[PDB]
């Protein structure tokens, strides 16, 4: 139960996480979107100076303007941080699947700008199987740019069974635009900014997901100007799960929430699907929806062979399963472990 | 049922 | 008896149990004047070759029982 | 309903009052091991039953 | 050799991942362990057997019969049998086949000597566990915090009180209404000069 003070980072698509090793919450938590005429911060994000260009340093879920990257791990170390950035481990938090070009680009940058005594960096779903407390198990994200469905056996992810889907910040940024406009309605990339924005707002206030097929819904008002919205808000989340459901606006074919872990358990060896089943884990800002989970359990169980059990972590309630990653970081750097199995210095030199 | 599949595995490793 | 070759085949994990590193065999490769013949002799007997200096170009007296 | 959530609830209740384990002693000395710990196992295999015993030696690390 | 060098790279990647998930996996257990630690330490019979785990003997089966009429006929007789043939257990039976029966549930009390307390849950708890329990304890304190989910939301369907707390809170417990009142050992409501007459006649 050693402490060194380590500070675990977790670039997001959405929000970057950041904080000191031992907390239970991640300490800093502020958009990621990086506004260049060159501010990245809540106050980049009010402040409306001259033309600024919103971007972020990840694509796709991988880093591609290091740029940005090095402006934002600066701008984190000096602000949120508030302190120097060489007498301190970190702990950085990958891609689902990262590459051998990016991660050797990352801690070259590192070792060589920052200095940094000890730099480690691991999964995204072996860090959320650790939050939650169980080594075997199947993680199912959907953050901000993808959603996947990651099979961990003892704490490693399988690359051979990975899968994923175009279930992405495009969720409902242009398909709830429309849906508004139904009624009625600093550069262009600014403004997707704030209706990116404004339509997450409107999600988190009154997106909710059925518990079965599309059916009529009563409707619900909330304020932006003032709108009553009928049982639209309950249509669009139906494409998360099943694709014959949204049968106008969902394409051919579409590997649903439910298809998605369908594929990902089944490409998996045998002598582990059982206990993949048996321990499933939900992860990302989507899963947030209003009975979200409740349908995902629900249509999972008929979807699911005989003898199987399926035994969902019931944390959905609390908020912080969004941070799911960052608090595996951080309870990571708090064993013995952290001084047998890790990177020194004098590693890589 | 799983010591069975257990020794399952133990004699292909033995084919093998 | 004759000049020993060590060499331990690498071998999957205990498959009763779960994965790992294990050596399920050692073969030794017993060099005599007559010719070569590898011995696949049982891996238990690996503490007693290392309990002896027994480094590849000796003579060892091995016994079959 | 409020039935099996009252059912749940109890037994729960149940099976805590009744908790009034030996893996995790186990779990214990394997976390005062160092690490580099090797284990001698031998398992009889088949070929009473005709069988034969088996031999194996697993290695925690590199290192050993 | 090269293909066989490329497999024990991956394996020996495969295996530190997996020792580092077996050391987190560990803490969390011991981090769970400590905390469980802390927190733990003309007579028609026909009944339904349903959620009735704990097995009953015959002539207890037949009592339970002859007091079917009770709420069928809603009648009160007294229940005076010699200690030792578990009364309690003939309780929870009644209050388990008003729910087989009928869909109603409703709040319940049950009136508990001090020293009994503890006995009764258990009890309840033992045999046919599925209900929803609570206790009264700390009226000073504890029971402040227990009253703040009771008006609104029926979080629980039966009550152990006790004697000596209900004469401290009347003015609590005759707001909400109630079904069943059962009180045992009548022996301490015996005499007609004590006050809990008319404390427990206004319920
Ligand atoms: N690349 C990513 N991988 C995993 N999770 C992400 C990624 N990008 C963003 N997230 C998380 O997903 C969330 C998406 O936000 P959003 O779902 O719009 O909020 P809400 O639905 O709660 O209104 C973000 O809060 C972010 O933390």
């Amino acid at each position: 139960g050693d402490e060194v003070g380590a500070l675990v980072f977790d670039i997001g698509s959405y929000t970057v996480r950041a904080g000191y090793a031992g907390e239970d919450c991640p300490k800093v938590d502020f958009p990621t979107a990086i506004g260049m005429v060159y501010y990245i911060d809540t106050n980049a994000l009010r402040v409306p100076r001259e033309n600024m260009e919103a971007i972020s340093p990840l694509k796709n879920g991988m880093v591609e303007d290091w740029d940005s990257f090095q402006a934002i791990l600066d701008h984190t170390y000096k602000m949120h941080v508030k302190s120097e950035a060489s007498l301190h481990p970190v702990l950085m938090s990958e891609a689902p699947w990262n590459t051998r070009a990016k991660r050797e680009k990352l801690t070259e940058l590192m070792f060589e700008h920052y200095n940094i005594p000890a730099f480690f960096l691991c999964k995204t779903a072996v860090l959320t199987a650790f939050a939650n407390g169980r080594s075997t198990g199947l993680i199912l994200d959907s953050g901000a740019t993808h959603t996947t469905a990651i099979p961990v056996h003892d704490g490693y992810v399988l690359q051979q069974g990975i899968v994923k889907s175009p279930l992405a910040g495009d969720f409902i940024t242009m398909q709830c635009r429309e849906l508004f406009q139904e009624m009625n309605i600093v550069t262009r990339s600014w403004h997707n900014y704030m209706c990116n924005c404004v339509i997450q707002d409107f999600q988190a206030s009154v997106l909710q997901v059925s518990d079965s097929t599309y059916d009529e819904q009563v409707a619900a008002q909330m304020p932006t100007y003032n709108c009553d919205f009928g049982a639209e808000r309950l249509k669009i989340p139906e494409g998360l799960f099943d694709p014959s459901n949204v049968k106008g606006l969902s394409g051919n074919t579409m590997l649903g929430v439910s298809h998605v872990v369908t594929t990902s358990v089944g490409m998996c060896d045998i002598d582990i699907r059982p206990g993949l089943y048996g321990s499933v884990i939900v992860a990302g800002g989507n899963t947030l929806i209003q009975s979200f989970t409740d349908r995902l359990n629900r249509e999972l169980s008929q979807k699911t062979p005989p003898s199987m059990r399926l035994k969902l972590i019931a944390n959905n309630t609390t908020v912080e399963r969004r941070f799911s990653s960052w608090i595996g970081g951080s309870i990571l750097a708090s064993l013995g472990t952290f001084q047998q199995m890790w990177i020194s210095k004098q590693e890589y030199e | 049922n799983s010591e069975d599949a257990v020794m399952t595995a133990v004699r292909a490793w033995e084919f093998w | 008896e004759g000049e020993v070759t060590e060499l331990t085949p690498c071998e999957t994990e205990n498959p009763m149990g779960g994965y790992g590193k294990t050596i399920s065999h050692v073969i030794i490769g017993l060099k005599t004047a007559k010719g070569t013949k590898q011995l696949k002799l049982d891996p238990s007997i690996f503490e007693s070759l290392q309990k002896e200096r027994v480094e590849a170009g000796d003579v060892i007296y091995i016994e079959a029982n | 309903l409020l039935r099996e959530a009252k059912i749940t609830e109890e037994l729960n209740l149940r099976s805590l009052e009744t908790y009034e384990a030996d893996k995790k002693k186990q779990v214990h000395k394997k976390r005062k091991c160092p690490g580099p710990i090797i284990t001698y196992h031998s398992v009889t295999v088949p070929l009473p039953p005709a069988r034969c015993s088996r031999t194996f030696i697993t290695f925690s690390d590199d290192a050993t | 050799r090269e293909e066989r060098g490329k497999k024990e790279e991956q394996s020996r990647l495969r295996r530190i991942a997996a020792s580092t998930a077996r050391e987190i996996e560990c803490f969390w257990s011991n981090i769970e362990q400590v905390v469980e630690i802390k927190l733990r330490v003309t007579s028609v019979k026909f009944n339904a057997p349903s959620l009735l785990y704990g097995a009953l003997r015959d002539y207890q089966k037949i009592g339970l019969d002859w007091l079917a009429k009770l709420y069928r006929k809603n009648l009160n007789g007294i229940l005076a049998d010699e200690a030792g043939l578990g009364k309690t257990v003939q309780i929870i039976a009644f209050f388990a086949h008003l729910a087989c029966n009928e869909g109603n549930w409703g709040p319940h009390l049950v009136v508990v000597r001090s020293c009994n307390i503890l006995k009764w849950e258990l009890e309840l708890k033992r045999w046919c566990p599925g209900l929803k329990i609570l206790s009264y304890i700390g009226s000073h304190r504890e029971l402040k915090a227990k009253r703040q989910e009771w008006a609104e939301p029926n979080s629980f369907h039966v009550c152990i009180t006790s004697y000596t707390q209900f004469f401290r809170g009347l003015t609590a417990f005759t707001r909400v209404r109630w079904k069943c009142l059962v009180i045992d050992e009548m022996q301490r409501v015996k005499g007609m000069t004590e006050r809990h007459w008319e404390a427990v006649f206004t319920l």
